[PDB]
RNA sequence: UAGUCCGGAUUGGAGUCUGCAACUCGACUCCAUGAAGUCGGAAUCGCUAGUAAUCGUGGAUCAGAAUGCCACGGUGAAUAC
RNA sequence: GCCGAGGUGGUGGAAUUGGUAGACACGCUACCUUGAGGUGGUAGUGCCCAAUAGGGCUUACGGGUUCAAGUCCCGUCCUCGGUACCA
RNA sequence: UGCCUGGCGGCCGUAGCGCGGUGGUCCCACCUGACCCCAUGCCGAACUCAGAAGUGAAACGCCGUAGCGCCGAUGGUAGUGUGGGGUCUCCCCAUGCGAGAGUAGGGAACUGCCAGGCAU
RNA sequence: UCCUCCUAAAGAGUAACGGAGGAGCACGAAGGUUGGCUAAUCCUGGUCGGACAUCAGGAGGUUAGUGCAAUGGCAUAAGCCAGCUUGACUGCGAGCGUGACGGCGCGAGCAGGUGCGAAAGCAGGUCAUAGUGAUCCGGUGGUUCUGAAUGGAAGGGCCAUC
RNA sequence: CCGACUUACCAACCCGAUGCAAACUGCGAAUACCGGAGAAUGUUAUCACGGGAGACACACGGCGGGUGCUAACGUCCGUC
């Protein structure tokens, strides 16, 4: 149910984002990890992905499921996407409320050089 | 039917007004309604009038 | 909880008149002195005592020899 | 407070020893306790519902939510969106302390008490009892009293059967005639 | 007591499969959404579907409810 | 007389009677009275045939009617001109296609069944036949 | 100053006495209960002084069974243009 | 046949602005007055559940609408008033 | 290269339910508490934060079952365009198209992009 | 006169004193945006409380709901709730649809100035389809546009509106 | 007050099997319609603009219907 009620809040914004054709920055939040993916204009293939389940990100932070890990994941996905070059990305909160951790991920993506 | 015709008149640079309808027995309250004025080209406060 | 709208809810010491003392978070505004307790109640101990429900031949014999 | 730690030792250990639970998560947990006051006579004046709300606020620790009517009924002269009942849903530690005051203090005071009959489970371990007059809780002054103004408390347990929830509530020494 | 009927309001599919449209052309007039908007197709305030780009019209069934969608291929 | 309790609309169109019937198998009972020709039966004729049949068998066995009218038929009064609306609903008919089992009976011998179906078929306007149920 | 420490009907229990016998259907006593009733509609009655009003006592009938009937006293008015 | 109006206690009847009806005048019942009737005066007076507080059933019938129908809508029965003409 | 697990899809019931069994090193879920972010028309239920003692109960995934749901032939039937015929308010013929329902049967999906752990 | 369904023969349209129902409005929120949520009806349990009010759980899955008739729609909700608001904004408008015409409708985008949102974005009224009358004549406000010798003014024009 | 005993009383919802519908539809043609490509044929048969019109009482026959009585050389539509 808790998983099921969230996909509605996803399904609204995902539909119009795929209608526009914008590159979707998808975030995912669990109680102990956090994930980010930069998915193509078609919405099938990803470009990059960064999370706390990556080893090299987890080697440098204390807890894998709080705000600082989210900020490190955001700056990692921003620096990797800027090494690729994805300049205009549109963020999607994926059914999660904005303020808690995906605010930290979104902001650390923004001030690492990603314009949204 | 029961909606009276009223107009709403500009505050700054009144060479303009809009016109709307309002029910007197439910709402005796005023409109202020910050609409656009084409004369002064800004969004001004408008006021209820006959 | 929503901060100021709730009534005060403080730790008091209730004084059970069966002999007992209990710290209880409550709302009464004093140290409440209750009469009977969960201890020493007739239903809780077993002193509920429903009467015989038919003692007629008992009553006739305690009357008459 | 008290009944939580008494649960966390004795109730889980006894429902472990007499019910086959390979995991401790299968043991039923009393999850929430709601006090409902279906006032209902506030179709004439809502001073009465306003008094009943403060009565529930004195009984529990939470400010009660007023419940408006769901569908319009002309059998009882009610309107859609008329506030006709009052409720508290209390969960967690405040529910544990309300459970303390309900068992240790309140249920001796039901004034010719004969034991709450256990057949009031609805099918999935949730209990419901009806307290007929409000003065059985000692938070009421009784110098102030206006009406009788009872309530009903329904306990939601995570039990799936009636016998599991019955053994759960009996492990906290419910009267159970 | 009978005898009243409104004027028929000319609804229906105006442009069918494979037809070349310009942008802004009306494809379907309808009351509800019998057809839903897809790529390069906009939905009006009375649920009119119109060409938001110039191409060819395409009808599909999509989604988990087997619903009709109208797409436009930019030719 | 059989007519629908609480029908949706009071009057309906004339329509046509093309096609072959759907209820061709005798399902409920053993013997059946089946329709050979097209037409329509009013509820008066259905009840006349039913009374004649159950009087012919002396109230033994079981009788099923398999057609129900559900179609209102109007008339205009005499010395009333054409126009001014649809006429008032007078009576209800059931439309009958070739091959429709109109009646069934079970719990009787075959010759009493055949003779009762003859005495009941005398009241009906359409041409009929005697049929028997068949396995598969 | 309350349906109240007013009211004492009703009913549950335990008794006592008379009497062949207290169920139909007695009187009383105890314990408990604590109903209507908050001065009474249209109407209507008695009384002129030791009277009305009020308080108690006694007798006949009678095994038991008076709030009735017949008697006795205590206190004791108002009003008669 | 066509149009308009009506049907509500035992009666005459007011409620025809959806917000749980019979209000008023008769009649009836009870009491008083009277030698006794009538008049007169006080109190009841739509039907069934309990001795009550109250609830069920009730507007010609049947059905729909809504939360709710005497009330608006439809159909049917009965009764009024008007028309049913030109050849 | 093979298993799992998660995210985004493709597709939209041959893909959904029921019934049975199975998983916790990871991943995930339940979980723990609420100085603080934030939240409740009451309530840390949810939303949110700070976390890791337990459990795989529930959920989720996987596997097995046809009891349903679903798909679905070949024939035949209905209907019908065109041109003729009648006993013509209904059909027949020549010819072209040809269902729906039902039947034999199929069937508890398949797969792409990436990420993590495992044995290789 | 207008709207919805059928007649209407699977594009559109299509008559009758053919079969059925509605409209002559409402709403500064019932419009905009952001965030969130998901019914009807039954069963069980529980103070008064009882077929039917409030509570709790289960079944069921949209049989509900839509400001108002019917149809088409709606879960990403167009349904329900709360925060902030005035886009119920001005000038246009590629292109279409529908009418004999008068007319009626849909519209991406552009300029100016805003509202909500962190942002992508969305908003130039409402789930859509009824809620409506041409012209003349005059009323009011603004704009030197004209203004009968000249300067004004009257009166016309234009724009908003009755 | 419980509540027992019954019955040629009726019985919703569900199950199993029949039908019916212009205003029912989880299915669904043939034709017709819209568009594109090609060949042959056709006295441009097509569209636009201008000059001049007439006509706007239709009739029957077939097919699909409404109404009427699946009456009418009836009436009202669609199409030839």
């Amino acid at each position: 149910d808790k998983k099921s009620a969230r996909i509605r809040r996803a399904t609204r914004a995902r539909r119009k984002l795929q209608e526009l054709g914008a590159t979707r920055l998808v975030v995912h939040r669990t109680p102990r990890h956090i994930y980010a993916q930069v998915i193509a204009p078609n919405g099938s293939e990803v470009l990059v992905a960064a999370s706390t389940v990556e080893k090299a990100i987890a080697e440098q932070l204390k807890y894998t499921g709080n705000k600082d890990a989210a900020a490190a994941v955001g700056k990692a996905v921003a620096e990797r996407a800027l090494e690729k070059g994805i300049k205009d990305v549109s963020f999607d909160r994926s059914g999660f409320q904005y303020h808690g951790r995906v605010q930290a991920l979104a902001d650390a993506a923004r001030e690492a050089g990603l314009q949204f | 039917g029961i909606r009276e015709k009223i107009k709403l008149v500009s505050s700054a640079g009144t060479g303009h007004f809009y016109t709307t309808t309002k029910n007197k027995r439910t709402k005796p309250e005023k409109l202020e309604l910050k609409k656009f004025d084409p004369v002064v080209r800004q969004h001004v406060i408008y006021k209820e009038a006959k | 909880m929503k901060k100021d709208i709730h009534p005060k809810y403080e730790e008091i010491t209730a004084s059970c008149s069966c002999g007992n003392v209990m710290k209880i978070r409550s709302t009464v505004g004093h140290d409440l002195n209750l009469d009977v307790c969960s201890k020493c109640h007739p239903f809780f101990t077993g002193k509920q005592r429903d009467v015989a429900t038919g003692g007629r031949v008992d009553r006739f014999n305690k009357r008459f020899n | 407070a008290k009944l939580h730690d008494y649960y966390k030792d004795e109730v889980v250990k006894k429902l472990m020893t007499e019910f086959n639970y390979n995991s401790v998560m299968q043991v039923p947990r009393v999850e929430k306790i709601t006090l409902n006051m279906g006032v209902g006579e506030a179709i004439a004046d809502k001073k009465l519902l306003d008094n009943a709300a403060a009565d529930l606020a004195a009984i529990s620790g939470q400010k009660p939510l007023i419940t408006k009517a769901r569908k319009s009924v002309a059998g009882f002269k009610i309107r859609q969106g008329y506030p006709i009942g009052c409720k508290v849903t209390l969960r967690g530690e405040r529910m544990w302390e309300f459970f303390e005051r309900l068992i240790t203090i309140a249920v001796p005071r039901i004034r010719d008490f004969r034991g709450l009959s256990a057949k009031s489970f609805d099918g999935r371990g949730n209990y419901s009892m009806g307290v007929r007059e409000q003065i059985i809780f000692p938070e009421i002054d009784y110098d102030k009293v206006d009406r009788v103004r009872g309530l009903d408390i329904t306990i939601t347990t995570t039990a799936k059967s009636d016998e599991e929830g019955r053994a759960l509530l009996a492990a906290f020494d419910f009267p159970f005639r | 007591r009978n005898g009243r009927d409104s004027e028929a309001k000319r609804l229906g599919v105006k442009r069918f499969g494979g037809e070349s449209v310009l942008a802004g052309s009306i494809i379907v007039r309808q009351r509800g959404t019998k057809f839903h908007a897809g790529a390069n197709v906009g939905c009006g305030r009375d649920h009119t579907l119109f060409a938001k780009a110039d191409g060819k019209v395409k009808f599909e069934v999509k989604g988990p409810k087997n619903r009709k969608f109208i797409s436009i291929e930019a030719e | 007389m059989l007519q629908p309790k609480r029908t949706k609309f009071r009057k309906m169109h004339k329509g046509r009677n093309r096609g072959l019937a759907q209820g061709t198998d005798v399902s409920f009972g053993s013997f059946g009275l089946k329709a050979v020709g097209r037409g329509r039966l009013t509820a008066r004729q259905i009840e006349a045939a039913r009374r004649a049949m159950t009087r012919a068998v002396k109230r033994q066995g079981k009788i099923w009617i398999r057609v129900f009218p559900d179609k209102p038929i109007t008339e205009k009064p005499l010395a009333v001109r054409m126009g001014k609306g649809k006429g008032n609903v007078e009576y209800w008919v059931a439309l009958i296609q070739p091959g429709k089992v109109l009646y069934e009976m079970d719990g009787v011998p075959e010759e009493l069944a055949r003779e009762a179906f003859k005495l009941a078929a005398a009241k009906l306007p359409i041409k009929t036949t005697f049929v028997t149920k068949t396995v598969m």
